[PDB]
């Protein structure tokens, strides 16, 4: 507002309505609104007096800028530009010289040709009702009033605009383009405080019973009336009460520094009771491929037909042999849920057309497959799972879309660095789960919206690329969904899902406990001795999902950027130490070696692909088997990991409450089989940092 | 360091002192303005 | 915008001369002219009430 | 008659009748944002359900006859009910309405701006480093000709909707933009759009290391990030980095001679009225102008503008960050056995100084420097800045390395504070106070080195106190605006006591320009042209009193280029010559009056002789004038009425409101106003977007000049 | 320091229309008692208002809002359509 009020007026307008309202106590940094009510006032006045002259005769004429050869009696003489004394000073000598009764209340300006006292007001309101309360205040007496608004009205006592029609007009337009001028500088505030008359207020904020109530209700216990509280702050004396609140608190409220050495730091507490079992959504490292070996063009295959001509590729469907049950609820369900699978799949050449998408009948059996905390200690197959992860396969997994031209200074390192972490990332089985899972959350995603009544089938169906380069379409298994009456994110969808593998329950069965396990045929098994021809085995699960379960799991892929950056970051911290950066000697060093197993009792060092690949597998884990339990782990081990790599460079930490600690991470150690291998795993560390 | 359930032990109450102590000597319906919020929260109810 | 005026009382103006240069310069029906603005007069009417 | 209808249709449901009579145009932009706010449905799953449908995109119905139903292999693309399939869209690409609209880079040259500053941008080695953050102020937008956002917008409104221009109506750019893209028009909206993200400056706070121009900043994804530095230079610059140091010129001179005026407050806002800086005016400019510098802060101040807190001191602007003060006035004894009384700095402060080559961060007590941390470019950048500080240190140890007598004087022969005569005294020989501060051991930590007195860095020694940073200290430019209180002296205060700056520290770069500081050629252009200017006053101000005329002080550049020799005896010739003409009415030629005026300001000499030619010395030579037609010097061409002066040219001899919609003048106008232009005409407009108001012609011009200096003949009686 | 910011924070107050209430998260709308967006919210308690003798933020300024919120507390009865 201020700087605006400075912006378009001279600064001799400014100075005047500077000293102006130094006289009434009248601060111009609150009553900003009154400043510009002022400067506009005086800018009106001048606007209006300037030139006018009298003639020889008894007449007023209008001149250009200024020439005040032999005429001077500007026709205007003005009296609020000047100050209280010297206004009434003149305004009495005027007053003796023509005989005319001085008004009572100061008037702001004073003309000579009809010998009348104009005074000029400037409002924003209606410009009647100014009229009128200006004249009920002031009546009675030989003096004549002049309205001004900024929407373009004027309004004189009877008729009599005395003055110039353009001379008028052209205060008309200053006055409007103020007001356009402030109001797109959002400056029409002053609506609501020059609607008093008396046009300096500001907006006063009342505070009136039944919410003094609520005031008097909120001071700290020593006062009633809020405005006690008020005074008493608006006098505080910085004494130094601090020292005696002190002297008076007892003196065991303390942060009590306990010391860090390598002593102090124990192995984790862990969970004792039940092996933890398997709670992912979908079968990692024991279910098995059906390829078919098709350059489909993957021109959006209709993904129910390739599973079909997958089942095409395998015979020696056994009878179904139940073999491991639920241990609760009805298990022959599940059979009977598969011979349904197996005839609503043959039962599609009885149809006149081919549907796309089968909807499964409402059977009873699937029906109840839809449904229409303990501790469990750590097991041992979780570390399995993510080192058969970890390991390399044949297939490439990946369409990495080209990238412009590579211009010199960085994208030459940014290239060489992108290129060497998927050539050496590419081949991982890390990169095929996350391609899988987002091929089966993208498949029933997109049947979540038109399937939202009838169950359908969709194929866990995956692609890659053999060594040989050549397109492979792999089938991991059917699931059945529930309806999908989807309103909100949270809404539960119920699935089951039947994955082929090749691993028995009969090894590790406390691993398969929400399994039902079907012996469901045999196939074609080579070995490093010819064929042994192993079992195929039908896995059967129940659980539900969700759209932010699956949304969650359709962006796997940030599991590359997440890795890459986290290894980027390394890339940079550690090589920006360096005139020339070290970005080649990261690689094409073999000599160094990053430690990531303990087998013999000793760190065993590996390569550096074997880093990439397992900081990408730990990303995959930590999305799939993602639990708030493992961010908690997360967030509290972290902070040990620091102290600990604080003392590393010996820069003598230490803490306050490590017991406190320790019972925050023991308080998130429950089930989750990837916590309790991550647990393990800083325990491991912490045992080799020499501690 | 950190704070634990600090964000819970910060009383409306403490906010209205100190709000008072900003708004010294400044025009009295300023003051009312601020001071609101810290009222509000001394008096309000918490829905299940 | 920028504006002291009520919404219709602009656009009731902006219809009118916007009738009076398309017809005048611009080519269209004095039918429609008469029809826009009976209409106009319509909502001065309305607008009052 | 659709939207009428639509209103009409409208205004018949009373709870929307309502709100449409009762909230006024102001307001739409306060109910414009008045939504249900739902439809933020996965925008992304969203689109790939609706891609996967059949004809999800929606067009107009003109399409029927211009694109075919069935392409060339029979696939669908339409519908009825209008829904399109995307495939039409790359139908319509490959063979349609090919069109010459190969115009388009004119709109949208803020873009291939970028691309060819990417043509010939020269690139460099990547001599990776630490690049640390350097908290910055710089400018995030390339070539816009330095245009503030409100008149920006107006332009815009101009240019793109001219039947409802804003109110505003009392400037090439928009003649520039309404011609070259008249009738080729794109989109309205994004033509604005691409216009006001064009011409709109913006400077802001943001960490760079090391990018100064706006061709620098826009490509910082590519110079900066965490650990790296890449050495880019993109061909080329802007106007907007070399532009306002032309004003920051402009200011340096005008301060630098108002210093000498006898008035130089009156003097200095006299010229800053009077100067054009690039086609415009500098008031507008400095009210709009976003620059840092100590001249342009006095101008600013000048009109009673908020500027920072700035604590200038040796060119070097500094910003408090904590801590008190108090007068406490108090006298010391020099090294050189001399009282001086001071204003010691007593209590606990924190200040950052920013400097043009250096800064620093200090924290220091009273008359004693506890901790500097000081980053230059140059070794003496560094060495002036550590000058500077230790200076206002004010400790007793630089008060005993003072040498010699304190006599330093101002261009108008004046004492010098003394804080500043110890200043000026220590940056010409400070070698006295290095050896005499004292040394001290460190520890050659993160980067912080110390300095040695002969110009030397050391690791684990150093000066008493002192920190040199590598690859530059954080700068931070702290947002403050108060008012000023400038003085007739050029020198401001905070209002509470603080003196902020004064011109004794304004020069250091004489800038070359990318009243009679121009050459001669231009004092004798500028005083023919002032006297063109003003001539209707002269004109009787010649015949009356013309003894002012002559000592007008205008005419003292002119009047000092004549030599000073012959100068009273062509002021004597030139008086009776218009004496003569004074005498015989009628027998006298406005020509040679203007051929030889500006001579009468010299105190006549009754020489008892006459003259046909007069001589002015410019660079050395002299070139003359004659008394009897055209020179040279004076050419005046008979038929063409202009005068030339060296070849060089030197002169030649809206609407406003009425009130409210009116509907006796007619109906309502649009905003095009030229056939009404007869000899003068009354008619009622719709102006903006709001209501009518009546317009009438214009007699008078209501601008910023001498009309509001006319209130000192009323006011100060 | 805090005189400054008491001036910023008087010159916010003064500009301040209701539109810098919708530039936010969800909101509770207390007609209805549930979480709404902040525009339906608003224009709820703005139309239930308008309904009562409370029509201060005609104006457009957030304080008149405010001002409208305070008279609210006062009144006795209501009625919400």
């Amino acid at each position: 507002m201020e700087d605006f009020v400075r912006q378009c007026f001279n600064p001799m307008i400014v100075e005047l309505a500077e000293k102006a309202m130094k006289e009434y106590g009248e601060d111009l940094k609150i009553e900003t609104n009154k400043f510009a009510a002022i400067c506009t006032h005086l800018e009106v006045c001048f606007m209006y007096s300037d030139f006018h002259f009298i003639n020889e005769q008894g007449e007023s004429i209008v001149v250009e800028l200024d020439d005040p050869n032999a005429l001077l009696k500007h026709r205007f003489e003005i009296i609020e530009g000047r100050d209280r004394t010297m206004a009434w000073t003149v305004v009495n000598s005027i007053c003796n010289t023509t005989g005319a009764e001085k008004p009572k209340f100061l008037p702001d300006l004073y003309d000579y040709k009809e010998n009348r006292f104009i005074e000029i007001g400037v409002t924003r309101r209606e410009v009647h009702i100014y009229y009128l309360e200006k004249a009920n205040k002031i009546k009675s007496e030989n003096t004549h009033i002049h309205i001004f608004s900024f929407t373009g009205e004027e309004m004189a006592t009877k008729a009599d605009y005395t003055l110039d029609e353009e001379s008028r007009a052209r205060i008309k337009t200053r006055l409007f383009t103020i007001r356009q001028e402030m109001a797109n500088r959002g400056l029409w505030d002053s609506f609501r405080q020059s609607e008093r008359g008396e046009e300096t207020i500001e907006e006063r904020f009342e505070i009136t019973g039944t919410m003094r109530r609520l005031a008097d209700q909120s001071l700290p216990p020593n006062f009633s009336c809020l405005e006690n509280f008020r005074a008493y702050v608006d006098g505080f004396e910085p004494n130094g009460y601090i020292e005696g609140k002190l002297s008076q608190m007892s003196k065991e409220v303390n942060a009590k520094i306990e010391p860090f050495l390598k002593t102090t730091p124990r192995p984790i507490r862990l969970p004792d009771g039940p092996p933890c079992f398997q709670r992912s959504k979908f079968l990692l490292m024991d279910a098995l491929k059906l390829s078919i070996e098709d350059p489909s063009h993957e021109g959006e295959g209709i993904p129910l037909y390739d599973a079909i001509k997958c089942m095409r590729t395998f015979f020696g469907w056994k009878e179904p042999y139940i073999v491991k049950p639920h241990e609760k609820g009805i298990n022959p369900n599940y059979l009977l849920s598969w011979k349904q699978v197996l005839a609503e799949l043959q039962d599609i050449e009885n149809e006149e057309k081919i549907p796309r998408t089968k909807n499964m009948k409402k059977t009873s059996q699937l029906k109840w497959a839809l449904g229409e905390p303990e501790l469990r200690s750590l097991s041992s197959w979780i570390q399995n799972e993510f080192n058969k992860a970890c390991e390399l396969t044949d297939s490439t997994w990946i369409e990495l879309d080209e990238i412009g031209e590579d211009v010199a200074p960085i994208e030459y390192i940014a290239s060489m660095r992108r290129n060497y972490f998927t050539a050496e990332v590419s081949h991982c089985r890390a990169t095929e789960y996350i391609m899988k899972g987002v091929y089966i959350n993208t498949a029933l995603l997109n049947a979540s919206c038109a399937a939202m009544d009838d169950f359908q089938l969709i194929p866990m169906i995956s692609k890659c690329r053999t060594k040989e380069g050549r397109r492979k379409t792999n089938l991991y298994g059917f699931i059945i969904k529930g309806r999908s009456h989807l309103r909100n994110d949270t809404d539960v969808v119920n699935f089951v899902s039947m994955e082929f593998s090749l691993t028995d329950p009969r090894l590790e069965p406390h691993k398969w406990e929400k399994y039902c396990v079907l012996e469901i045929g045999d196939m074609l098994l080579r070995s490093a001795i010819g064929q042994m021809s192993r079992p195929m085995f039908l896995y059967v699960r129940t659980n539900g999902t969700s759209k932010i379960k699956m949304k969650w799991g359709m962006e796997m892929r940030r599991c590359l950027l997440q890795s890459l950056q986290q290894i980027e970051s390394m890339i940079e911290a550690e090589s920006s130490v360096k005139e020339k950066d070290m970005t080649k000697e990261f690689f094409e060093n073999k000599s160094e070696t990053w430690p990531i197993g303990e087998s013999p009792k000793g760190v065993e060092d590996g390569s550096i692909g074997k880093v990439c690949r397992t900081l990408l597998a730990k990303s995959v884990f930590n999305s799939l088997y993602a639990s708030p339990q493992l961010e908690g782990f997360s967030a509290e081990s972290r902070k040990l990991l620091l102290v600990v790599q604080a003392l590393r460079d010996n820069l003598e930490p230490g803490t306050f409450d490590l017991e406190g600690l320790y019972e925050a991470i023991e308080e998130c150690l429950i089930n989750d089989p990837w916590v309790l291998l991550n647990a393990s795993w800083f325990n491991s560390f912490l045992t080799h940092a020499l501690r | 360091g950190d704070n634990t359930k600090w964000n819970e032990n910060q009383n409306p109450r403490m906010f209205l002192a100190m709000i008072t102590y900003i708004t010294k000597n400044q025009p009295e319906w300023f003051r009312n303005v601020l001071s609101i919020a810290p009222i509000m929260f001394s008096n309000k109810m918490a829905r299940l | 915008p920028v504006g002291i005026s009520s919404m219709v009382e602009a656009m009731v103006s902006r219809a009118r001369i916007d009738a009076r240069i398309d017809f005048e310069s611009g080519r269209i029906k004095k039918e429609e002219f008469a029809e826009i603005m009976k209409i106009c007069s319509t909502i001065e009417e309305l607008r009052r009430q | 008659m659709e939207r009428i209808k639509e209103l009409r249709n409208l205004m018949s449901q009373s709870r929307t009748r309502e709100i449409l009579t009762k909230t006024t145009v102001d307001h739409m932009a306060i109910i414009k944002k008045y939504t249900s706010g739902r439809q933020e449905k996965n925008p992304s799953l969203r689109m790939k359900w609706m891609m996967a449908m059949k004809y999800p995109i929606t067009a107009d119905k003109r399409i029927t006859e211009m694109v075919p139903e069935r392409n060339e292999q029979g696939q669908t693309l339409w519908s009825k009910m209008v829904m399109v399939s995307p495939l039409a869209v790359t139908w319509w690409n490959r063979n349609g309405p090919m069109t010459s609209t190969v115009h388009y880079p004119k709109v949208y040259k803020t873009y291939f701006e970028k691309v060819e500053r990417l043509k010939h941008g020269t690139f460099g080695p990547v001599h990776f480093r630490n690049q640390v953050k350097i908290r910055r102020r710089v400018d995030i937008n390339p070539g816009h000709a330095d245009l503030s956002a409100k008149e920006a917008q107006d332009v815009i409104m101009e240019v793109v909707f001219p039947n409802e221009v804003g109110a505003r109506i009392l400037l090439t750019i928009t003649k520039e933009k309404k011609e070259e893209l008249q009738d080729c028009k794109i989109s309205p909206l994004m033509v604005a759009y691409m216009l006001e993200r064009e011409l709109v400056r913006k400077t802001r706070f943001l960490p760079v290391a090391g990018g100064t121009s706006s061709v620098y900043i826009e490509v910082l994804h590519l110079t900066q990030g965490t650990c790296w530095e890449q050495m880019y230079t993109p061909g080329g610059e802007v106007r907007n980095d070399d532009v306002d140091q032309s004003l920051i010129i402009a200011a340096r001179n005008i301060v630098r001679r108002a210093a000498v005026s006898a008035d130089p407050l009156a003097s200095l806002l006299e010229m800053c009225h009077s100067t054009q800086i690039g086609g415009t005016r500098m008031v507008d400019i400095l009210r709009q102008n976003p620059t840092e510098e100590q001249a342009v802060d006095i101008c600013k101040a000048a009109m009673g503008l908020r500027i920072s807190s700035s604590f200038s001191f040796g060119g070097f602007t500094f910003k408090r960050t904590s801590g008190s003060s108090i007068k406490r006035e108090e006298e010391l004894l020099t090294g050189n056995l001399q009282t001086l009384k001071i204003r010691v700095h007593d209590g606990y402060e924190e200040f950052t100084m920013v400097g043009k080559r250096a800064t620093a961060i200090l924290r220091k007590a009273t008359r004693r420097l506890v901790q500097l941390i000081v980053s230059g470019r140059d070794e003496q950048s560094v060495a002036e800045a550590i000058i500077v500080a230790m200076v206002f240190s004010q400790e007793d140890c630089m008060i005993k390395a003072v040498r010699g007598d304190l006599n330093f004087v101002n261009r108008a022969n004046q004492r010098l504070n003394p804080m500043h005569q110890l200043l000026r005294h220590f940056q010409k020989d400070a070698k006295v106070l290095f050896q005499n501060w004292g040394i001290e051991h460190i520890d050659n930590v993160m980067g912080m080195i110390g300095v040695l007195p002969d110009m030397t860095p050391s690791t684990e020694m150093s000066m008493r106190g002192i920190r040199v940073s590598k690859m530059g200290v954080d700068e931070y430019s702290s947002t403050e605006r108060v008012v000023v209180s400038i003085d007739r002296f050029l020198r401001v205060r905070d209002q509470r006591g603080n003196v902020l700056l004064s011109p004794e520290e304004v020069s250091e770069t004489q800038g070359t320009e990318k009243w009679e500081i121009n050459g001669p050629e231009s004092v004798l252009v500028n005083t023919y042209q002032w006297i063109i200017r003003n001539w209707e006053t002269v004109k009787i101000q010649w015949s009356q009193n013309p003894t002012m005329l002559y000592n007008k002080m205008e005419f003292e550049p002119f009047q000092s280029l004549v030599p000073k020799a012959i100068r009273g005896q062509y002021s004597g010739f030139v008086r009776t010559l218009f004496q003569q003409m004074r005498d015989v009415l009628g027998t006298f030629d406005t020509t040679q009056i203007i051929k030889l005026l500006p001579f009468a300001a010299a105190p006549p000499k009754q020489s008892r002789m006459q003259f046909s030619s007069l001589t002015v010395n410019v660079r050395g030579s002299g070139m003359r004038i004659l008394v009897r037609g055209n020179s040279p010097a004076f050419n005046y061409n008979k038929t063409t009425k202009r005068l030339t002066i060296l070849g060089k040219d030197a002169g030649t001899l809206g609407f406003l409101i009425l009130g409210k919609e009116d509907r006796r003048y007619g109906p309502a106008l649009s905003i095009n106003e030229l056939s009404n232009l007869a000899k003068g005409e009354k008619a009622n407009v719709l102006i903006g977007q709001g209501d009518v108001v009546l317009v009438m012609k214009r007699k008078r011009d209501s601008s910023i000049l001498t009309d509001s200096q006319t209130a000192t003949k009323r006011i100060r009686m | 320091i805090f005189e400054n910011s008491c001036l910023e924070t008087m010159e916010v107050v003064q500009q301040t229309r209701v539109d810098r209430l919708t530039q936010g998260r969800q909101t509770y709308d207390w007609t209805l008692n549930r979480n709404q967006p902040a525009a339906t919210a608003l224009a709820n308690t703005i139309e239930v208002f308008r309904s009562n003798g409370l029509t201060a933020n005609e104006s457009g300024r957030l304080i008149d809002f405010l001002k409208d919120v305070m008279e609210s507390m006062d009144k006795e009865e209501m009625e919400i359509t």
